[PDB]
């Protein structure tokens, strides 16, 4: 249980850098 | 039942002499005369029943016997024991300084 | 004296900048 | 034609015993008179195959066979030894010296690493009665002493030995110590170990002699921590002999 | 358009100042070579090695041959004193030619001669100076092979009986030794370059790069950059600068490796033994104590179950075990004799280890390459009482540090030259920022 | 040693190799006196 | 604490009799021990062959004894095996083998002593230290 | 419009989400092939002989190892500096047991991080900026060579490499200590002064420009809703900033240049770094930290101990102890 | 291995506590505009 653990949460942390990569708020000049 | 063989062999007469069958060589070191030569001599002819055996080893000048008359007093045998004789442990047991 | 000696040495290089200095020089 | 050390090394034939040539069919007879010894014993193992745990009543275990993990270090060999003329015709060879065990690692189905110390340590190997000649059928037969994969002084990962560390689990400071007897408690195991070594190969010219082996021991105990495993070796062997 | 401290890219388009820099600067690093070789000199003392001593410069002169005898004995001193003398007296000619040219010569040279002259820009007149270059360094690489060939011959580490001076009459030119070399790999047991292990291949290396460097002189004076090198670099001082930069870095790592793995071309005997030869010395050291005292020491089983003093390598070969298990690829003068096919010959061990070998062993032991920045010697918890660090550590780590440095001296000048090419060194452009006139990523 | 006809310059001997480091030094004097130009 | 004539006082034979050091002795005795000897014996003990130290007590059960001055230049001269049986200055540094241990050359009679007294005086100063190796740095 | 022209143009192109460019494609695949092996091993390799003394470390999850004591493990110390690809093992039980993963992982990363710091060259080219972001990157990346590479080089062998790992990251440099006392080197000194100052200097910046926000914004909204992305006024008031500092100092020890600040931003830490870089990659020739051991004696020639035997003692701790059975002679010699 | 076994309900609150909260504040900013 403790190794499923660990990486359910690495796996989330990688899914997260997808959404914040290419789901980002775009930068808008003014 | 489980016992720490070396540690019992320290309640032996290994534990307060040089042990013929079982004494690591740097022992040797600790009387005079005995040191390179006899102290090979011994190590190789092991073991001994007596104490006195170590005098018929092959090939002794008498002034040979004669350090080892001196020095039979500091000598003991007991029986082997494997953890202290196999590895070479007699001629280099990983002690240094 | 080996601080003697690169004392000699050591006082060359401002020397040669004090002199071109004081002659107003290509400095 | 020989090879240099430059012309082996890296190549894995140093790990490699010499071979005999298929035409080397003859006989080296034995003159009771003179004495022998073995100048060069080579043991090249070429598998490894423990015994499983059959769980069941009388099943009984097979030998199921096993990848070798620690690559070309597995041979023995510069072995040497009296060979002995007995009153019977025998001959006895006795293991005086050389590279006389490698620790070995092979892994069984399953991700079991298995260690055993290969060995043929103070190896007495005898053959039949009146030989006065070693052919092409000579068969020796012996055993060896097996002793402990580690020795005295090596220490486990939490700083237990025998000749050295700590004599308990020191990070339990108040646990019971009853049920780490088995792991707190190291000892040296020595057992005997079997072989049997069949000429095939003999060159009545030069001494030589080759073969085939099979021997059986135990594998590591880890000081008595766990039960060993049984292990049988084949592979080809290789020697030389000299008129003493 | 530069500040103090930017102070040199003054010089980028004043060629008769920029020689005078360059011109001066060698006077420096000869000045250096010839005080440096008469202050080891002057310390110099020949009953102690000289790898107790301090010496980097007397053992590359020793290493050519000059001033030693059998073993690497320090015979005459004199080729010494006159190696650093005439280096020495030579930077004056450089000093006074660098301080002309950089204050009082022509400042600029293309309008006093279309020869010495130069643009930067002009593709042939800068493959001509390379060309002439080349052609010189090819001739120094044949001033070794004369050396080796003619003129008295170099230091044979490997020389049976001890090391000697020796001629080298047969230099390999075997094409597939000398390129073998750059082909194998840089990995162990391999070592690319560095595992060069005898002088015949190492003179006849230099008469193929001295070939090689005349053919390629010679071909860039007599071409132009053909189409394809003419779009794939900067044409600048800077970029030229950085390219160089890059070249020196990489020469600089790999003369680092040289001199803590070769024993050959640095000499043991003069630079004190590699990391792997002090380490496989220990192991010789006790195993040959241990037999002396009646230890099999084939038959020893360590307390892992590997052998104490002796086991197989990954590949069968009979080594020194121990953590020096590591270094079994080491090979040297005073341990080949104990080498049989299959590494380690266990008769030979028992019979033929000679006292000369146990002397080199414990020397060599006693004088592995650790030591402190105060000179300490030995492991990081000795105490004072030694005064001691090998030049092989001084050697190797001062070189990495400059080999470092000249990759990022390349980084910053590649990069600077590239934008100076396209015109945005200094910035961008605000009414002209590229950015801004591209679609947005999202 | 140095051979003893040269033996008076052994201090000399063991400053000239200094002597590079000071050229680095006499180009911070120049540029103080120029005034960092 | 000083250096006081009673802790340069040594040994000087097996008869019993003593010689005191000059302090600049033991000063130029450390010297010339580092210079020919601290590469293999730093500290009092012997890194190529541990089991043989230079503390007084090992000296003095070595064949001819060795916890004098007499013992130890002698030693330096015609070293041998703790138990005297055979000669090795083959492998030991020694006059006697000056020829392949060439920091032995320039060693006079009286730098032997010096070396030897400070062998002597050294564990007088330190005690345990000498010879005891890392357990004790 | 050839097939060649075409994809090189979307090599290079600064259109893409992610820029590719020439680095990238070396970047891109060796980076990939490093993170599937170390994702799975992590996870589930079996345990690795990194002193080759056929004593096998546990460093995955799920041999009975959390997130911190886990480690991508060394290869064997019987390797040395061999190159030990998959294809030169018998079978992968074999590669796996001699620790082969580690090297696949660390030779594919070094080159991806090269061709990492070469990528933000080539950005910075079509996007007309100056070029030195990668030389601040070198001073990290050096210091992963010295680590992974260099000090394997020095030593002899893979097996003294960092592991990839927390804990065994701890191991490495408690070891590192006792062979080399690298607290005594003045390289490591600076690196200190590097990250030390690096963190202080990243805090005074960042609570002098905060400090002098020009108020844009009502007490009920973020401050940060006052700058909108490429304005081009300055949203803090440097001359206020200076101000405070240069009276909490002295007038002279204040930028009121912004492009020399932040130039002392981007020096001073890389160059601590490089230093410590440094220092790890010379200290693989074993070029170790001041020894003042027994540097102190009194008029007899007693000791007397100064903080550096202190050091000295737990440094002998730490040598008797590590790697307790790998050595059979009395120098660790490397 | 013998771990604790409310270590898992201790992890499993500790993701799920904090992230909903986000998830919350974020949502209904979203449906603001
Ligand atoms: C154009 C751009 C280039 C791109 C191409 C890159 C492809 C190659 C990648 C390089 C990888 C280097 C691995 C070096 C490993 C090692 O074993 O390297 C050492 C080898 C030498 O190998 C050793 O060589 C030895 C040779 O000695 C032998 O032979 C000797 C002869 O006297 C002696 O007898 C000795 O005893 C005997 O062993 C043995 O073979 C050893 O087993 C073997 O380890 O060096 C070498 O091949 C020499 C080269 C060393 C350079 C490596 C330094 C890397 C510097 C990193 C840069 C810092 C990063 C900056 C960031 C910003
Ligand atoms: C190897 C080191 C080196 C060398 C060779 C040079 C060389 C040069 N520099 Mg650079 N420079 C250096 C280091 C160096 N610099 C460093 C470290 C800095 C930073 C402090 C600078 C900063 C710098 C600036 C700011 C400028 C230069 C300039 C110049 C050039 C003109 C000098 C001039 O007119 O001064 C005149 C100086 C003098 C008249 C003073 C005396 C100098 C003499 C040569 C001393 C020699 C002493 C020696 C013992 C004599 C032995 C003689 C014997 C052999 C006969 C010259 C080619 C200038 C330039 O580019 O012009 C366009 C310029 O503007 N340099
Ligand atoms: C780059 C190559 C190089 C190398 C490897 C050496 C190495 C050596 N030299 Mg040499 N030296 C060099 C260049 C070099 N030097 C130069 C350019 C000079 C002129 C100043 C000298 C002047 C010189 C003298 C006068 C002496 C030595 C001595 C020595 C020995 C001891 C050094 C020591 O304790 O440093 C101590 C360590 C430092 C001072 C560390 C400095 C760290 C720097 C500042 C960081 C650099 C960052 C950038 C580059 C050693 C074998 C000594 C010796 O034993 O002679 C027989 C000696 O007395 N050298
Ligand atoms: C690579 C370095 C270099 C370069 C490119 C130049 C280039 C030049 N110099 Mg400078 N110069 C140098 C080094 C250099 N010099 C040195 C070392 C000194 C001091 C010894 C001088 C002193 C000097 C003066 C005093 C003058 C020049 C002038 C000139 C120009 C005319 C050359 C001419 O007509 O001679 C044609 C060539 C020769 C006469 C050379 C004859 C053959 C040479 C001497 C032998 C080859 C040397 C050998 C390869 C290596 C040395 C041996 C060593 C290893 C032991 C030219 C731009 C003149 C100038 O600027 O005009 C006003 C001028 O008046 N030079
Ligand atoms: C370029 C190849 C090359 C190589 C591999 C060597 C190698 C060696 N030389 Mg030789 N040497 C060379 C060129 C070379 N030298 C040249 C041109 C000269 C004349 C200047 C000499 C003069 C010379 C002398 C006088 C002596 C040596 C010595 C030595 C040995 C020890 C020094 C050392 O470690 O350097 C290591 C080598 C290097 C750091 C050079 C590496 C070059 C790399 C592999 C190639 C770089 C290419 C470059 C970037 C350009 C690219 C062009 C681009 C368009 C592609 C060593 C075996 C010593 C010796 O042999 O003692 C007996 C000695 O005393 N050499
Ligand atoms: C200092 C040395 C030097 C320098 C700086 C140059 C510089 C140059 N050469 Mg010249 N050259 C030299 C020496 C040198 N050359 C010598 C000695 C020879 C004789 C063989 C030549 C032969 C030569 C020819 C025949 C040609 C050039 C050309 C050129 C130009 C293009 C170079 C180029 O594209 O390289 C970049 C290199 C490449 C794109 C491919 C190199 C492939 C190598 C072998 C890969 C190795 C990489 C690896 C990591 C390194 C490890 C070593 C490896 C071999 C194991 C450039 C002006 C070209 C030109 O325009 O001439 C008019 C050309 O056609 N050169
Ligand atoms: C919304 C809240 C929930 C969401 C948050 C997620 C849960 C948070 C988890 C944090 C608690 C971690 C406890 C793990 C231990 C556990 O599992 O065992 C559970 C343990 C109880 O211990 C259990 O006891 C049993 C018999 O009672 C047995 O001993 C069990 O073996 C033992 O596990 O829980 C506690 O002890 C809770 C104590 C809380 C008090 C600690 C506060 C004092 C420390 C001050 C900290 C301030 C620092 C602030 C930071 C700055
Ligand atoms: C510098 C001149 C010295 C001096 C004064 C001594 N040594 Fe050595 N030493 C080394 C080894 C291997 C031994 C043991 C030799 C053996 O018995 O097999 C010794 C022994 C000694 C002793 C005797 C110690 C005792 O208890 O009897 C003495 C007094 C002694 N040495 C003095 C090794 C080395 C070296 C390694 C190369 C070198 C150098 C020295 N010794 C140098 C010196
Ligand atoms: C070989 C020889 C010779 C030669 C010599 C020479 C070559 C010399 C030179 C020299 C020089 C070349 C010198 C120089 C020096 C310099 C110096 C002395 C410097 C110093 C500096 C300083 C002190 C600094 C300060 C400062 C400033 C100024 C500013 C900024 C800041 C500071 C603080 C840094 C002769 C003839 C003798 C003869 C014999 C032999
Ligand atoms: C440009 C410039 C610069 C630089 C400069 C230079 C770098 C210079 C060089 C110079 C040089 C580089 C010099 C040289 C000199 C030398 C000399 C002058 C020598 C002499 C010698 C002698 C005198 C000898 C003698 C002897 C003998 C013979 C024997 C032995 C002993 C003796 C040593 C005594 C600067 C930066 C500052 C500034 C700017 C400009
Ligand atoms: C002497 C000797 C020898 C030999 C040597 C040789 C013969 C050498 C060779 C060497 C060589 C033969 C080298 C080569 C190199 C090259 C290089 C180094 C390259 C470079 C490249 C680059 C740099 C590129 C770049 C680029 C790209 C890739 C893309 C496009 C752009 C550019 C152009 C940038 C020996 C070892 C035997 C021994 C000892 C001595
Ligand atoms: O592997 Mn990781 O560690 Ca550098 O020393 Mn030697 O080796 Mn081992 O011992 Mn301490
Ligand atoms: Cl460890
Ligand atoms: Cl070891």
């Amino acid at each position: 249980m403790e190794t499923i653990t660990y990486v359910f949460i690495f796996a989330c942390i990688i899914a997260l850098f997808f959404f914040a990569i290419f789901f980002r708020e775009p930068p808008r000049i003014t | 039942e489980l016992v720490n063989v070396v540690d019992e062999k320290l309640g032996t007469a290994y534990g307060e002499k040089i042990d013929l069958n079982n004494t690591n060589i740097a022992a040797f070191i600790q009387y005079r005369g005995l040191y390179p030569t006899l102290a090979k001599l011994i190590v190789k002819n092991a073991p001994y029943e007596s104490v006195e055996d170590v005098l018929n080893i092959p090939g002794l000048t008498e002034r040979q016997k004669q350090i080892l008359r001196e020095n039979l007093e500091h000598f003991t045998v007991t029986e082997v024991e494997t953890a202290l004789v196999e590895g070479g442990d007699r001629y280099n047991n990983g002690l240094y300084k | 004296a080996q601080l003697t000696m690169i004392a000699m040495i050591g006082i060359a290089g401002p020397m040669i900048i004090f002199l071109l200095a004081v002659r107003r020089g290509n400095l | 034609q020989t090879l240099t050390y430059d012309d082996i090394v890296g190549t894995g034939l140093a790990n490699k015993c010499p071979t005999l040539d298929d035409t080397a069919r003859g006989a080296y007879p034995i003159d009771s008179s003179q004495t022998y010894r073995i100048a060069r014993l080579c043991l090249q193992p070429t598998t490894f195959l423990v015994k499983e745990e059959p769980k069941n009543k009388r099943q009984e275990a097979e030998f199921v066979p096993t990848k070798l993990v620690t690559r070309e270090t597995t041979s023995l060999d510069q072995i040497q030894g009296e060979l002995k003329v007995n009153s019977d015709g025998s001959l006895t060879f006795v293991e005086e010296d050389g590279i006389d065990f490698q620790p070995v690692t092979v892994q069984m189905a399953g991700g079991e690493r298995i260690p055993l110390l290969f060995t043929v340590k103070n190896l007495v190997a005898s053959t039949q009665p009146n030989v006065t000649s070693i052919t092409t059928s000579t068969d020796f037969k012996g055993e060896f002493n097996v002793p402990s994969y580690r020795t005295a002084n090596f220490l486990d990962p939490k700083g237990r030995g025998l000749a050295s560390g700590y004599d308990s689990a020191i990070a339990l400071p108040q646990a019971k110590e009853e049920e780490l007897a088995r792991a707190n408690v190291k000892r040296f195991s020595l057992t005997k170990g079997q072989i049997s070594l069949n000429v095939a190969k003999v060159d009545g010219r030069t001494g030589e002699i080759a073969g085939t082996f099979e021997s059986e021991q135990l594998s590591d105990d880890d000081m008595g921590a766990h039960e060993p495993h049984e292990v049988k070796i084949q592979g080809v062997f290789y020697a030389s002999i000299e008129p003493a | 358009g530069f500040a103090w401290w930017a102070g040199n890219a003054r010089l980028i388009n004043l060629s008769g100042k920029l020689l005078g820099a360059h011109v001066a600067h060698a006077g420096l690093i000869v000045f250096w070579a010839g005080a440096m070789t008469l202050f080891e000199l002057a310390h110099f003392i020949p009953e102690k090695p000289m790898y107790e001593q301090g010496l980097i410069l007397i053992p590359h002169i020793a290493t050519l041959g000059w001033g030693v005898g059998p073993g690497g004995e320090v015979v005459d001193t004199f080729p010494f004193f006159v190696v650093g003398v005439v280096h020495l007296i030579s930077s004056a000619v450089l000093g006074f030619g660098g301080v002309y040219h950089a204050i009082r010569g022509p400042e600029t040279l293309e309008e006093y001669s279309s020869f010495f002259g130069y643009d930067w820009k002009d593709k042939n007149k800068m493959t001509t100076i390379l060309g002439f270059h080349l052609i010189v360094l090819g001739i120094g690489a044949l001033l070794l092979v004369a050396k080796a060939m003619f003129f008295g011959g170099l230091y044979d580490t490997w020389a049976p009986g001890g090391g000697d001076v020796r001629v080298i009459t047969n230099p390999t030119l075997d094409p597939r030794v000398i390129f073998g070399y750059l082909l194998k790999s840089p990995f162990g047991g391999e070592g690319w370059i560095v595992s060069v292990n005898n002088l015949e291949d190492v003179v006849g290396g230099h008469i193929w790069i001295g070939l090689i460097c005349i053919a390629g002189g010679i071909w860039h004076i007599l071409t132009t950059p053909f189409g394809w090198a003419r779009r794939a670099f900067i044409w600048s001082g800077e970029a030229y600068l950085s390219y160089s930069l890059g070249a020196l870095s990489m020469m600089g790592f790999i003369a680092t490796c040289f001199v803590w793995f070769n024993n050959t071309v640095y000499p043991s005997e003069f630079y004190g033994p590699t990391g792997p030869e002090a380490s496989q010395a220990q192991a010789m050291t006790f195993l040959i104590r241990d037999q002396k005292l009646g230890a099999n020491v084939g038959s020893a089983q360590g307390p892992t179950g590997l052998g104490k003093y002796l086991m197989r390598s990954p590949t069968g070969e009979i080594i020194f075990g121990g953590e020096t298990m590591r270094f079994w690829d080491f090979r040297g003068p005073w341990l080949e004799p104990l080498r049989g096919p299959n590494g380690l010959d266990l008769n030979k061990i028992k019979n033929d280890i000679q006292p000369w070998q146990e002397r080199r062993a414990a020397e060599y032991m006693t004088h592995a390459p650790l030591g402190s920045l105060n000179s300490v010697g030995g492991v990081a918890t000795e105490i004072n009482s030694v005064n001691f660090v090998s030049p092989r550590s001084w050697l190797a780590t001062s070189h990495f540090v400059l080999a470092f440095f000249f990759l990022v001296g390349h980084l910053w000048h590649a990069g600077r030259a590239r934008a100076a090419a396209a015109g945005f060194e200094k910035g961008i452009d605000r009414e002209s920022e590229p950015v801004l006139s591209m679609p947005s990523l999202d | 040693k140095l051979p003893e006809a040269y033996a008076i310059f052994d201090p000399l001997v063991d400053v000239l190799p200094v002597i590079p480091v000071l050229f680095l030094a006499l180009a911070f004097v120049w540029q103080a006196a120029v005034g960092f130009r | 604490a000083e250096l006081t004539p009673e802790v340069l006082t040594v040994p000087l034979n097996s008869e019993g009799k003593t010689i005191t050091l000059t302090e600049k002795q033991y000063l130029e005795g450390k010297r010339l021990f580092q210079y020919a000897c601290a590469s293999c014996h730093v500290g009092g003990i012997t890194k190529t062959n541990p089991s043989l130290d230079l503390r007084t007590e090992t000296l003095a059960l070595a064949t001819p004894p060795r916890d004098n001055i007499e013992g130890l230049v002698d030693y330096m001269k015609n070293p041998t095996t703790y138990d005297g049986e055979q000669e090795i200055a083959e492998v030991h540094p020694s006059l006697r083998s000056a020829d392949i241990f060439p920091k032995m050359r320039n060693l006079t009679e009286k730098d032997l002593v010096a070396i030897a007294g400070h062998i002597l005086v050294e564990p007088k100063i330190l005690g345990d230290k000498w010879g005891g190796g890392k357990v004790y740095y | 419009a050839n097939l060649w022209e075409r994809f090189c143009n979307w090599v290079t192109s600064t259109d893409n989400r992610l820029y590719v460019g020439w680095f990238g494609v070396i970047m891109i695949p060796t980076l990939l092939a490093a993170t599937i092996c170390f994702v799975i091993a992590f996870i589930a390799a079996p345990p690795v002989d990194i002193d080759g003394i056929r004593e096998p470390v546990s460093g995955s999850l799920l041999y009975g190892n959390n997130i911190i004591t886990g480690a991508v493990v060394p290869s064997s110390n019987a390797i040395g500096l061999h190159f030990y690809p998959i294809w030169e093992a018998a079978s992968l039980d074999e590669w796996l047991y001699n620790g082969g993963p580690y090297q696949l992982i660390i030779f594919h990363f070094l080159l991806g991080a090269s061709c990492y710091m070469g990528r933000q060259w080539e950005l910075s080219y079509r996007l007309g900026m100056r070029p030195w972001i990668c030389v601040a990157y070198s001073a990290p990346l050096a210091s992963a060579f010295a680590v992974f590479l260099i000090y394997p080089i020095g030593q002899g062998s893979f097996s003294d490499g960092m592991p990839l790992g927390i804990s065994g990251t701890f191991n490495f440099m408690i070891v590192f200590q006792a062979e080399h006392n690298i607290l005594m080197h003045p390289f490591h000194q600076l690196g200190v002064a590097g990250v030390f100052g690096g963190a202080l200097f990243c805090a005074m910046h960042g609570s002098l420009v905060t400090s002098s926000l020009i108020r844009e914004t009502t007490e009920t909204e973020s401050a940060n809703y006052g700058y909108k992305f490429g304005q081009e006024e300055e949203t803090y008031n440097i001359v206020a900033a200076h101000g405070y500092f240069g009276r909490l100092i002295f007038q002279y020890a204040s930028f009121n240049n912004s492009r020399s600040l932040h130039f002392f931003l981007a020096a001073w830490p890389v160059v601590g770094v490089w230093f410590t870089a440094l220092g790890i990659s010379t200290m693989a020739f074993n070029l170790n930290g001041f020894n003042f051991n027994h540097s102190v004696i009194d008029a007899k020639g007693n000791v007397i101990n100064t903080w550096a035997d202190i050091i000295n003692r737990a440094n002998l701790g730490m040598e008797v102890m590590h790697e307790r059975n790998a050595h059979n002679f009395p120098l660790d010699l490397a | 291995m013998e771990v604790n076994q409310l270590g898992l309900i201790a992890t499993a609150l500790f993701v799920l506590v904090p992230s909903v909260f986000l998830i919350i504040l974020y949502v209904q900013t979203e449906s603001q505009q």
